[PDB]
């Protein structure tokens, strides 16, 4: 209910607070405007809902671990689970509206094809998330529309981009544990991994120095 | 050589206790002192504290605490470096501090270093405990409290019994210490940085474990060291605190082997996906 | 429902780091009335601390960015409205939790061990309200910590020994309460001081467990002592 | 065989810059400084044994700690190792920006070594920001000491690095120009460093001339250069150890608490710290 800048800057307020779900609203509601958003604003919107769906990745995972770890405990379990699906409920929503946000939004205006690429890798990530959470007669569905928009952008990636462009490197990144972790694919996973590292070794500054260094670890662990 | 002239320290709180008493001090900047709170010391005490004073003036390493001198006059007294921050002991019991494996590796690294330079140089220090290693600003690690040490020349001179090797425990005769029982003091602290408590956490009483780990009856619980523990590290801290003295490595070997670990570094537990 | 049950769904939420789950559930448990254990009394101090203190840690942050904005007066504006909101925020978690002492905890405690903690955490809270009231409710709110802390200080020097975890850690938060609230430096020293002193000489009394409950806040009045005479 | 250390124990690895000094591996990592010489000259052999004589004196945590000393292969002096360039390097070449609490802490540790070095009567006569290294830019730690000494009656025998040499100490005009005012004066021009950002005598056309009129007098550093928030007991310390003539200058005792005293008062940055959820 303000001004697109007013939203941006108590979005950079929230950053600083560390305050991820004021700054998801204040991102959303800046996408819901219609514009199409700047590199900035772009990489706002990217860390706020990051950073919300991640705290419940990681308690999702937390207390998946420990219904687990259930041996001999009815009520146990089943407080454990319950939580869970809340949990479940709450990282569902989240990304429910990030790939609304993408769907009517981000994509249609992204002019040139990073843009595009970074949208339908955010895509893909959030079904990525949602995959993990699927329960198994949808999770093929999820599964495949996480495919199909990981390798549309995948297509265009190394078409338009230097090997060197940490948003390929972190859509192969993406791309690869997708494969290893959702999927069953051990051979692909690592394939697409290693020709990524030994191509960018071959031709942000920083920035893809941990990204080659994120593949290094994950083709080590992999294999 | 090394006396420090009465009236040149400025004694400030008292912070605790050594093997005599441990004060703050002002000395051409910070200083820890140990002190002994006695009018007249005895000949046992007064040959302890020259012997001490023998041993601080032939340590001189990054990860030794150092020692800076020594005074006579008002009570005998032993100086250092001063060190902001705490034991080791406290950060890992006291205050549970959330130590990445990778500062754990490197505490471990630094700890060698010191036992390597004092094993080199023929120094048993025989109190190796994690309370007696001192962080100085959460960044370096500092080996203290020689109270206990010696050098080793054929001749025997003489509650933390969780680090005392089971020679050392038994007492079967009357020279146990040796670098083996350092050697097992370490392989203690490697148990106490990878799995975050003490040994012997669930048996409560202090008596019996003196009896059970003389005899050989237990040992430390290796299955309580976690997930992200390196397994070469858990080797290692094995082969530190094998019952009999002459299958535990030297420290020469154990800092080899803690430096080729230092530089691998899997980073990556399970798979990582691309942050921001 | 069962008290049982939000005891340990507040341990699930504790161990997921979703503090607001765990205060939820540690209110419902003393809303139930009885007589909290001291794992309910822990878990319920460190829920809302850590839910309080996410607020702290914000409000710092942008009070500091409201403070340093000289120039653009629709951005300090702005930093101002959300300094009201998280400040908000805050003084509803800090009434929440002076509301579960005053209505609840305070009247069933029964022995001098409990009686202190709840008041030093009555004047914890209170301090944190401290912290950002301004000028006209800022007195009345210091005088209740004040008050607070003072009665509790009284029952811990007159039935807890200098080295017990509570009343060190008393001493510590109410030597807090006079350097950064009242401004007083000298006598948070000096109480800081009295308590690390008292208790040091002690410290060899004590059993392995009591040596690290103690010296954790041992470790911290020093630190302070070392810090405010820097 | 106090401190010398057996040929073949230290591995000597890259060669990073008075003699070449190298990194090596003894017991974790040490510096070493190495003259390149197979048989050292009797005056290379005396300032070396000086030199080993002046660090066996030192001991302390602002001190570049001497380890041990070797002569088998060539002579050489051992130290720790410390990650992290000099305070010239972070100063003049990185431009590294420290607050003015980091800049006042770092003064207050050289005052501190130095205050130690007087304290055991040892000169330096070559303190400089090149010669004062950072470890892991946390701790300050003098070094380089083959030009300092023991204070002795019959005391026996500077290149380029002139800024820190004391007016008297370029005049050499004085029956001993070198002294723990020099020192003194040395440490002046790194506090002028420290507050200024910038090397003395910066807006100056001639070079060669700089040496006659600081010797004369005539050159002066310029303290108007000195950055706004510079406590202004810094300021005046500084000018104080850098008076033109040796007996106006304050002892290292002096200026070590007059330093501790501004570090007092100068507002915290932290916070309290308050009992931690158990």
């Amino acid at each position: 209910s303000m001004d697109k800048n007013e939203l941006v800057q108590k979005a950079k307020l929230a950053e600083q607070a560390e305050r991820y779900d004021d700054m998801a609203a204040c991102m959303k509601s800046v996408t819901e405007q219609g514009a199409e958003l700047s590199n900035e604003e772009r990489n706002l919107l990217s860390v706020a809902y990051k950073n919300v769906v991640g705290a419940r990745r990681s308690s999702w995972r937390v207390v998946s671990s420990i219904e687990q770890k259930t041996e001999g405990a009815e009520k146990k379990q089943q407080m454990a689970r319950e939580y869970r699906e809340k949990i479940e409920t709450e990282l569902r929503d989240i990304c429910n509206d990030v790939l609304s946000l993408l769907e009517k939004f981000l994509i249609p205006n992204a002019s040139q094809a990073e843009s595009k690429v970074f949208y339908l890798k955010m895509k893909g990530d959030y079904y990525r998330y949602l995959a993990e959470v699927a329960a198994g007669d949808d999770k093929k569905g999820i599964v495949d529309q996480s495919q199909q928009a990981y390798q549309e952008a995948f297509e265009i990636s190394k078409k338009e981009m230097q090997p060197t462009h940490p948003i390929r490197l972190g859509l192969a990144l993406n791309f690869s544990v997708f494969y290893y972790e959702i999927l069953n694919s051990p051979e692909k996973a690592c394939s697409l991994a290693k020709t990524a590292f030994d191509e960018a070794i071959a031709e942000s500054y920083k920035d893809s120095t941990l990204i080659m260094q994120l593949l290094r670890d994950n083709l080590t662990l992999w294999t | 050589d090394w006396e420090i002239p009465d009236g040149q320290i400025t004694v400030g709180q008292r912070i605790g206790s050594g093997s005599g008493t441990v004060y703050k001090g002002k000395w051409h900047g910070d200083v820890a002192v140990k002190m002994l709170n006695v009018t007249a010391p005895t000949p046992q005490q007064l040959q302890a504290f020259k012997n001490e004073v023998g041993v601080l003036r032939k340590t001189r390493h990054v990860n030794i605490l150092l020692f800076m001198g020594y005074s006579t006059k008002p009570q005998l007294a032993i100086v250092t470096q001063w060190c902001e921050g705490s034991s080791l002991y406290h950060h890992l019991h006291a205050s549970e501090t959330k130590f990445e494996m990778k500062k754990l590796i490197d505490i471990a690294r630094q700890t060698a270093r010191g036992m390597d330079y004092l094993h080199a140089k023929s120094i048993i220090h025989r109190d190796l405990k994690s309370n007696n290693i001192f962080l100085h600003e959460d960044n370096t690690v500092k080996i203290g409290d020689f109270g206990l040490a010696t050098v080793k020349s054929r001749w025997s001179g003489s509650g933390s019994i969780l680090w005392m090797a089971p020679e050392v425990i038994r007492m079967q005769d009357s020279n146990p210490y040796s670098f083996q029982s350092d050697v097992y003091a370490f392989g203690i602290v490697l148990y106490e940085l990878m799995t975050g408590q003490l040994p012997y956490s669930n048996i409560n009483n202090r008596d019996q474990i003196i009896e059970m780990v003389g005899r050989g009856s237990l040992s430390p619980d290796l299955s309580k060291v976690r997930s992200n523990c390196p397994k070469r590290m858990k080797r290692l801290m094995a082969e530190c605190l094998k019952k009999k003295r002459d299958e535990r490595p030297s420290f020469p070997r154990i800092l080899a082997e803690i430096e080729e670990l230092a530089r691998e570094l899997p980073k990556i537990h399970r798979s990582a996906s691309e942050p921001s």
